[PDB]
């Protein structure tokens, strides 16, 4: 086996208590370490996931297994293509992180249960999301539906088919796949395989690197002088890496809590990397990367430095207090339990403002009609345009208007 | 478009307990 590292990314969205950890358990092998210390920093959810072809009716092609019995044929399996996993889940007031998870993603899986409530806004919104954020690549999967009837489910389907056309995802597979009893996986995998590509990525452009989860190693048993080095997550959508490179977290920190500040950015250098299971060289961009870097274990534990930017030493880019948005506004809201319709922007109001991965606060000075000017309170960096999605308030939470571009 | 999909459909029902 080959150590070929991940190529593309593949996330997966839902509710709590309902299937989306489970399913990610049945794709893959070794168990996640995400739900103080251990994992907690952030509600994003990292798995992976294996494509090794077997080809030498119609809908058996490969097992995630390493060795394959089930069909028939002993042989060994094709190298193609190796995959992270984005594990994002839809509580109604953590979103900062599926968000995140979003940006980095390049490709989507619906994920509804059966024997339960039909008309739900929080996946129209997730969709609306994701028809947003420059993605056509759309797969609708069915979570439990071995506990229910035998026309029941096809009404729903249909349903669901009714209701999913004029949209920006035009020809998106539909699949029921069981979690729980472990099932039919198989036409999934090939699936993956058939729908999804891969985009040109080269060494040329400036490397972009977004850090969501950090990671400490100090674990009891040994005695004292037994230290490792703080480990940051971080994926890459953008840009190669390779080992001897300093690496820079963007917007800064205080050194003394009077006395002024100038003090420039964290930097460090990487100490040691982990990718899949252990070591490797080379960082190949389209996944989750825990970056073993000089930050400290102290630094790196809880929530402090969530979604943000990392540059490297050669290449300068531009940090903003004033941003400039454009907006486009939706008919009726989305996400909210009966719907209610949109009002237009007034002055002197705290709202929310989501750029890519960060979550921001801030607030209406000026609007004519299409420009916006805002002011931040919590650093952002700017670098091309951005995801945008805009999150307004009327009652008690969070909740979507539209879609926004920077304009520059 | 519909038409991979029936074919699963009658498999999943073909194979249980």
């Amino acid at each position: 086996i080959i150590n070929r590292q991940a190529t593309i990314n593949i996330g997966t969205i839902g509710h709590v208590a309902h299937g989306k950890s489970t399913v990610v358990r049945a794709i893959s092998g070794v168990q996640t370490v995400r739900f103080l210390e251990r994992n907690i920093t952030i509600k994003l959810g990292y798995a992976n996931a294996k494509i090794y072809k077997c080809q030498e009716s119609f809908k058996s092609d490969k097992e995630i297994s390493p060795k394959c019995q089930r069909p028939g044929c002993p042989g060994r399996y094709k190298l193609v293509r190796h995959v992270s996993f984005v594990d994002c889940p839809g509580h109604d007031i953590l979103m900062s992180t599926m968000l995140s998870g979003a940006a980095v993603m390049d490709a989507a899986l619906l994920l509804i249960a059966g024997n339960e409530s039909c008309p739900q806004p929080q996946t129209s919104e997730h969709l609306a999301a994701i028809e947003i954020m420059k993605l056509k690549h759309v797969i609708i999967l069915q979570n439990k539906v071995d506990l229910m009837r035998e026309e029941s489910a096809l009404e729903h389907q249909k349903s669901i088919l009714k209701f999913i056309r004029g949209t920006i995802a035009d020809g998106a597979p539909i699949v029921p796949i069981s979690a729980q009893l472990k099932y039919n996986i198989d036409a999934v995998n090939e699936f993956i395989v058939k729908t999804i590509p891969v985009p040109p990525r080269d060494f040329m452009i400036s490397p972009r690197l977004i850090v969501i989860r950090s990671f400490d190693v100090n674990k009891p048993g040994a005695e004292i002088e037994d230290l490792k080095g703080g480990v940051a997550g971080g994926s890459i959508l953008n840009g190669v890496f390779k080992l001897g490179d300093e690496i820079e977290i963007r917007p800064g920190i205080v050194t003394k809590d009077k006395g002024k500040i100038q003090c420039k950015p964290i930097f460090s250098n990487i100490v040691s990397l982990f990718a899949e299971q252990n070591d490797l060289k080379f960082a190949v961009p389209g996944g989750l990367i825990g970056v073993g870097t000089k930050v400290d274990p102290t630094l790196c534990r809880a929530d402090r430095l969530v979604g943000q930017v990392v540059g490297a030493k050669g290449h300068l880019p531009n940090i903003y207090t004033d941003i400039e948005i454009n907006y486009f506004l939706l008919r009726r809201l989305l996400g909210v339990k009966k719907q209610a319709k949109v009002r237009k922007l007034e002055p002197n109001e705290v709202l929310m403002v989501n750029i890519g991965s960060t979550a921001t606060g801030a607030r209406v000075v000026a609007v004519k009609a299409d420009m916006a000017r805002l002011q931040l309170t919590s650093p952002a960096c700017t670098e091309i345009n951005e995801k945008i999605a805009l999150s307004r308030r009327i009652e008690k939470h969070w909740r979507l208007i539209g879609w926004a571009t920077i304009k520059k | 478009v519909g038409l991979p999909y029936s074919e699963l459909l009658s498999r999943f029902f073909n194979i249980l307990r």
